[PDB]
């Protein structure tokens, strides 16, 4: 994997800029829509692999109710495959809806563990 | 490659003993044996298959014991160390023309006539391969082409020269039953006893086939049924969220 | 023996997953369910709906290995004829 | 190992002797009829190799028949001489063992046949 | 009667379908050799072994 | 508690086949593995059984194989379901791997649960060849030679690895007697890393269509998935079924029906259809050196696989663009066979070439490409700015 | 016997089991060795032996 | 997996065992103790100690075994001598 | 033969031990029968023939 620090790295270079985010993001809304993950309920954040030390702490720090609601959307997601159908559209997630809300949490679990890992190999002399 | 080193492509006939449901025809086996005793058994060898085979398949069991008495085969020797013969029993093997390799190519001009006992099997064509190489001489050959000498053109062999030449004519046996032995019609029946030859298990083959397709269809039938009637619980389950009240 | 390192999963009570609250759920017995029910409205209709969402990603790398195959074999048998006899030389070696 | 004595190889007659699993083609052969077939100049072929370490028995004829691709077969005494006409992918060959027909790299191997004490062992 | 006298006790429930497992062998095993000597009538050696009554 | 969980040999079979915690939502895809165990199972029943009437002296190896056919009561039964279950045998390991690439089974934490099927496939192949110059055809000669005479290129050690596994000279009767031998033992070497094999996954488990977490929604292995088993299972008798007794020769070559001979060649020497696609890679290399190298090198990259993806989710589900390149790579490999069926001529040594830099560079190259390119727009796509 | 006395269809079989059956010894010293590790040995002295150990 | 039945050992720190209150150990180390101590004292006396205990409970189960082969030896030479011809018959049928 | 030399006789010595007997050989070019002196690789004979 990357790291979200790389990520947004590139990412925001894009979006701070008037001729490269004229060409891309009509792609990425194109790529979003055609990925599907709305039509069964879904933010993009329940997506993310969970299994690393980084990601578990993030999923720690989280407020309970919003840990909460999301056992509810990943508990809809796998009954709604089972039988092979799609969700009432009345129930699909909205755009406004798909929020980054477990990204500030991931950004300062990696900028903890870059600083303690730096302060670990450290040549100072006299 | 070319065309012509490749070989003609034999064309797809309508053989009695294709299908799933289909058995040899047995008539057919027994005037297949009367051309490979006349014609054939001077070149070639059938060294995979023992007299007492042929009983209830094609001849009757005083029948073969005729025909198995008029060869003779070496016995285990006598009082002094001294060698023996004997006629043939049913559980001999059916003997060749030639005693060595060199001797089949002594006769045949350098080329070795090979065994007839696989030969449909181990050919890319089969039955159709086989018959079409025998009705398929030439009278000409054609306009360009240059033959070694002792050679035969046929399209069949991959290259278009063969050693062997042609070998059926009108009316050379005269069958029991009173077919007309005609050039197609005793080709057919070398093909038939052939195959048989090759595959001696095949009537029975496709009856075992018969039982254990009915068997096993009914077995995967009924498994769909069954695991419909199982997970019908968890494909109908269902799920409400209401929020909890936030001091926890 | 002793405990050895953990893992993301566990076994039934201690699964290892979100605590859990204000779910519910509800179910029938299959002795009450009518036999074979889902048969239709499901392969003659939603296997019918799963096929035209994803077929476009096989078909469009089908069409282009089977152009590339069909295209690539009638230039072999061209060369090995009457008419492509001069094109074999000059291009073999 | 094979011995060969000075009194049992007649002139012509190419027999493929299966010697160590392998074939191997083996006559005796005029000194004198080879100043025919490779008159042409020293490296017209691919490898320059006509004449010098063909054969150090000068007046004798072995040669192996594994090829470098598969180690095809051919028939004797046929061809411009009575050489090989090699049937299967390409190359045909002369008296000599190179080619008249086909790409074909690299040379087939002379083994190696010594001389003891009027005895002639091969390999 | 039915499932609890012929398919719940376990000397019926599995003493029927390894009972029953025998005489189902049978007569399935006689009536597919009856339909295909019957399919492939006139080639066996059987109908050319009495045309040779001579 | 109850019996089968204090038993020291039943609590085995209770925590892997009986109450095992699974994904509820995984599909006909999770069933191949348990197949395959129906695959092994059959192989070594019917190759043990075939094991007492084969002589393996090389003037007496063809002969015994027509005396099983012929002689033994339903021994024709015996050798098709071998030779026809070889097949299905690859067919099904096929579809396990491509199912673990597809829904990303190789990341972390089942690492190790990938290389130690990597090491199975390698074994399997082995397998195959060396029972497959047992019968001792024209086919089983020449593809032998073939083989063994690629380690003679191997630098400053060449002349020993191959005169080690000829026992002589050439492929003789040291080399069938041998063959024998080591294909009675690796088929027990097989089954020895397939316990292995399920070791890795109890720590860790399945995975699911979703790519997701599945610890809140499970249910047991008995009476749920046990019937969803049988249902594979069924169907894999009876297609089997109808190859052995309605078209046993469909997938062999008939060129094995001759006896084998050093002092004649086939006009045309083709290996068996799940061969195919690596000894066209072979065949493309013009050195001797390098194109064993690059053989062997196709399997070997299949390890490469957790370092070059750099995606954040897991699988292909929600994935345009390497849902794409996917089925590039699949038919990439049907092309790879085609080529590795037909004659060396010039258009096909360009097709063959090619079509063995796309078997690479998808590793290499277009999975580290692709992976970042859809983590990027994810972001921007999302990202209010 | 696979005939009628010891025979050449003997001695083929008794083969291919010999080859066999030493696999089947070596799966049963594996069931051996659990059955073991759950209890642990024995002494001389025939009593408990958890205040003393080793490793 | 699940915890199975108990047994009656455990591991490092749970053995199983009564609890132990009150007693001491002390050791010194292999490297300041002198090479090869118990070399006497050991099998030139110890052994001798320990055969002297343990030998007559298989002294006497073996001179009866051994009277037992060696008287029945001896009368089956006598029977298959010239003076043992007669006592061969009226015994064996 | 070869297994005498170096032990009992020399590599000349066995070379002329097994040259007076007579061994078959492989036919000739019609499939008759033929015969040869024996070399190191025989096995040494016995006087009957069953
Ligand atoms: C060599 C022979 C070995 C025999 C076994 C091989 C089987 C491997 C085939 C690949 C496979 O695993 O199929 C999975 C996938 C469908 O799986 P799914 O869970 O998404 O949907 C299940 C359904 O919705 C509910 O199925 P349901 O549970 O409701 O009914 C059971 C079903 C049984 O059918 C099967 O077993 C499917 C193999 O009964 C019927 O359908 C009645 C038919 C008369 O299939 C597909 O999406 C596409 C299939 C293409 C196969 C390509 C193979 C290339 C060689
Ligand atoms: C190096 C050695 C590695 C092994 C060899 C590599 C390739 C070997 C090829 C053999 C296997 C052929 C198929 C590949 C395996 C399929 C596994 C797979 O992709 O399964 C998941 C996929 C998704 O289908 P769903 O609609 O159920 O899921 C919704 C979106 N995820 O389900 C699907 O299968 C999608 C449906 C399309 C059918 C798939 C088969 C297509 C038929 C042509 C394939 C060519 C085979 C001859
Ligand atoms: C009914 C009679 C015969 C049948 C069905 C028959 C069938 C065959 C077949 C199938 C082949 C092999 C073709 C191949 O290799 O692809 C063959 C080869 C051959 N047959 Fe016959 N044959 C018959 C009679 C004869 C006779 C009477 C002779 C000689 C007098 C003969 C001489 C040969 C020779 C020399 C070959 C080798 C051809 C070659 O390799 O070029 N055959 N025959
Ligand atoms: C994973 C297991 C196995 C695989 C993949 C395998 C594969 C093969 C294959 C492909 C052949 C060639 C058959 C043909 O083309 O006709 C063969 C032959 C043979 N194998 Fe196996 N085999 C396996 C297990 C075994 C075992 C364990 C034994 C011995 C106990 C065995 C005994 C034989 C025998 C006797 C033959 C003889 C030739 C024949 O029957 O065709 N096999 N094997
Ligand atoms: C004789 C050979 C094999 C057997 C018996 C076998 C058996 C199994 C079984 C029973 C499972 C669990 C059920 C399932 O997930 O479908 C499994 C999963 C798996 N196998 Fe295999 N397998 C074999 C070969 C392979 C090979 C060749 C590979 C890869 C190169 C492989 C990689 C995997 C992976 C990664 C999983 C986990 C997939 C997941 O949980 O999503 N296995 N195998
Ligand atoms: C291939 C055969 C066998 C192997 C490899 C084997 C191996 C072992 C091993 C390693 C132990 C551990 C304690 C020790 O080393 O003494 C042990 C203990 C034991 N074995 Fe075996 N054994 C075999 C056969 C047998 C047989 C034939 C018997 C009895 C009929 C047996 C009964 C036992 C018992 C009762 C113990 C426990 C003894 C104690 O803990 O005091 N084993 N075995
Ligand atoms: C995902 O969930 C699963 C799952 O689906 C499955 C199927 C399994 C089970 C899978 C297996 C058990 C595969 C393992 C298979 C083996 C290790 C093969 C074992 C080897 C054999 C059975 C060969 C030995 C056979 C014999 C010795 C019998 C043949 C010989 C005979 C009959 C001798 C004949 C001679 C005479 C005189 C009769 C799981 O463990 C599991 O949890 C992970
Ligand atoms: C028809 C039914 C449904 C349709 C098809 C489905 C078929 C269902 C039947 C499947 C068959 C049952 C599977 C058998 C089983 O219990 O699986 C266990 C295998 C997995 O590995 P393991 O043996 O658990 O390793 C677990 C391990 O504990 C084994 O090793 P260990 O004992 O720890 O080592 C001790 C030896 C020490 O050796 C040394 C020296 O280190
Ligand atoms: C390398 C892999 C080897 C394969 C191992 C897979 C798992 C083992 C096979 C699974 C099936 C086991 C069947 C055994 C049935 C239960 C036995 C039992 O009741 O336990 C025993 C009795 O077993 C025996 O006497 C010998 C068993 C012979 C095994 C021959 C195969 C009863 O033991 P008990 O009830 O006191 O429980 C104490 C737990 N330690
Ligand atoms: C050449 C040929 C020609 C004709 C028949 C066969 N052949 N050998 N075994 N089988 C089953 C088969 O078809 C073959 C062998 O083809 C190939 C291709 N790759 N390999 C291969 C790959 C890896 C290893 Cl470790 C061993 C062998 C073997």
């Amino acid at each position: 994997p990357q790291s979200f620090t790389s990520i947004a790295r590139i990412g925001d270079y894009i979006l701070k800029s008037p001729v490269l985010s004229k060409l891309c993001v009509p792609v990425a809304n194109q790529f979003i829509n055609l990925a599907g993950y709305k039509k069964l309920g879904l933010k993009f954040d329940d997506l993310i692999a969970e299994e690393n030390p980084i990601m578990q702490t993030a999923l720690r720090r989280l407020p309970e109710d919003e840990s909460y609601a999301r056992a509810y959307r990943i508990i809809r997601a796998h009954q709604t495959e089972l039988t092979h159908h799609l969700l009432p559209r009345n129930e699909w997630i909205k755009a406004q809806e798909d929020v980054p809300y477990l990204l500030p949490y991931i950004l300062e679990a990696e900028a903890a563990a870059k600083e303690k890992d730096e302060l670990d190999n450290i040549e100072v002399s006299k | 490659m070319t065309a012509a080193e490749h070989g003609l492509h034999a064309p797809a006939y309508a053989w009695s003993h294709n299908g799933p449901f289909e058995t040899f025809d047995h008539a057919s086996i027994r005037r297949g044996y009367q051309v490979y005793r006349e014609v054939c058994a001077a070149c070639h060898s059938l060294d995979r298959v023992a007299w007492r085979t042929l009983v209830g398949v094609s001849h009757t069991n005083e029948e073969v014991r005729n025909m198995a008495e008029e060869f003779e085969y070496d016995d285990e020797p006598d009082e002094q160390g001294n060698p023996k013969k004997r006629p043939g029993k049913l559980s001999d093997y059916i003997p060749g023309p030639y005693p060595n390799e060199q001797a089949a190519r002594a006769a045949n001009q350098g080329a070795l006539p090979p065994d007839l006992s696989l030969i449909v099997k181990a050919r890319h064509g089969g039955c159709d391969y086989i018959f079409s190489l025998l009705t398929g001489y030439p009278d000409e050959p054609p306009a360009g082409v240059a033959l070694p000498p002792g050679s035969n053109y046929n399209p069949y062999f991959p290259g278009g020269s063969i050693a062997m030449a042609r070998v059926l004519f009108d009316d050379m046996v005269e069958y029991e039953d009173g077919t007309p032995a005609t050039t197609s019609q005793m080709a057919k029946d070398v093909t038939t006893f052939l195959n048989w030859c090759a595959e001696p298990e095949h009537d029975e083959r496709k009856r075992l086939g018969l039982k254990t397709v009915i068997i096993l269809s009914s077995l995967y039938l009924l498994s769909i049924w069954v695991k419909k009637f199982k997970w019908a619980g968890i494909k109908t389950r269902k799920f409400v969220f209401n929020p909890p009240k936030p001091r926890k | 023996g002793p405990p050895s390192g953990k893992t993301y999963m566990g076994w039934w009570g201690h699964m290892g997953g979100p605590k859990q609250k204000g779910i519910t759920s509800y179910a029938v017995s299959p002795y009450a369910q009518k036999p074979l029910q889902g048969i239709f409205h499901n392969a003659v209709f939603n296997s019918f709906r799963r096929f035209k969402s994803q077929f476009l990603y096989v078909l469009i790398p089908a069409g282009i290995y089977w152009y590339w195959w069909k295209n690539g074999n009638e230039y072999n048998e061209f060369l090995y004829s009457k008419a492509g006899r001069e094109e074999l030389e000059r291009v073999n070696v | 190992k094979v011995e060969v004595n000075l009194a049992a190889i007649p002139l012509g007659k190419n027999v493929v002797v299966k010697w160590q699993g392998k074939p191997v083609f083996i006559r005796h052969r005029t000194p004198h009829e080879i100043q025919e077939a490779n008159s042409v100049d020293m490296s017209a072929l691919k490898d320059p190799q006509t004449d010098a370490d063909r054969v150090k028995d000068p007046q004798w004829l072995i040669m192996l028949g594994i090829c470098t691709h598969l180690g095809c077969v051919p028939i004797g005494e046929a061809g411009d001489f009575g050489g090989w006409f090699c049937p299967c992918h390409g190359s045909h060959y002369d008296i000599s063992g190179r080619i008249r027909k086909g790409p074909a790299p690299l040379n087939l191997e002379i083994p190696a046949y010594e001389f003891d004490g009027d005895k002639v062992i091969v390999g | 009667s039915l499932y609890k006298t012929f398919f719940k006790r376990n000397a019926v429930f599995v003493g029927t379908i390894f009972a029953g497992a025998f005489v189902f062998q049978t007569v399935f095993d006689t009536a597919i050799t009856s339909w295909y000597e019957n399919h492939n009538k006139g080639k066996l050696w059987k109908d050319v072994k009495a045309r040779i009554a001579a | 508690m109850a019996f089968r969980k204090s038993n020291v040999y039943l609590s085995l079979v209770n925590s892997y086949i009986i109450d095992s915690p699974q994904p509820s939502s995984i599909n006909y895809w999770w069933n191949m593995g348990s197949l395959l165990g129906l695959c092994l199972v059959i192989q070594i029943v019917t190759g043990i059984f075939m094991a007492m009437h084969y002589s393996s002296n090389i003037e007496l190896a063809f002969s015994s194989v027509e005396h099983i056919m012929r002689d033994v009561h339903n021994g024709y039964i015996l050798r098709y379901l071998h030779a026809n279950g070889a097949s299905f045998f690859f067919m099904v390991m096929f579809m396990h791997m491509a199912k673990g690439l597809y829904y990303g089974s190789y990341r972390s934490p089942r690492v190790t649960l990938w290389n130690v099927g990597v090491i199975i496939f390698i074994l399997t192949i082995a397998t195959a060849f060396l029972g497959y110059c047992c019968v001792y055809g024209q086919m089983s000669h020449w593809g032998a030679t073939v083989i063994t005479n690629l380690f003679s290129a191997i630098p400053f050690v060449g002349n020993d690895i191959v005169s080690w596994l000829w026992g002589g000279f050439s492929v003789s009767n040291p080399t069938i007697q041998r063959f024998f031998a080591l294909h009675y033992l690796v088929p027990f070497i097989i089954a020895a890393m397939v316990i292995m094999h399920l070791m890795a996954l109890h720590i860790h488990g399945s995975s699911n269509p979703l790519g997701i977490t599945g610890n809140l929604d499970r249910i047991p292995m008995h009476s749920y998935f046990i019937f969803k088993d049988l249902v594979t299972v069924f169907l894999f008798m009876l297609i089997l079924a109808l190859f052995v007794f309605y078209s046993p020769n469909t997938l062999g070559h008939p060129d094995n029906y001759i006896p084998g001979n050093p002092l004649v060649t086939p006009a045309s020497i083709v290996p068996e259809w799940y061969l195919l696609p690596f000894y066209a890679i072979l065949r493309s290399i013009p050195d001797k050196l390098l194109g064993v190298i690059t053989m062997f090198a196709a399997i070997l990259v299949l390890l490469v696989l957790p370092f070059t993806d750099r995606s954040v989710v897991r699988g292909n589900t929600f994935k345009v663009l390497s849902k794409f390149f996917f089925f590039i790579f699949v038919f990439n490999f049907v092309l790879l066979g085609q080529i590795g069926a037909c004659h060396v001529e010039v258009p096909y040594v360009l097709m063959g070439q090619i079509a063995t830099f796309i078997y690479f560079a998808y590793f290499l190259i277009i999975v580290p490409v692709i992976s970042t390119i859809e983590n990027v727009l994810f972001y921007i796509g999302r990202v209010n700015k």
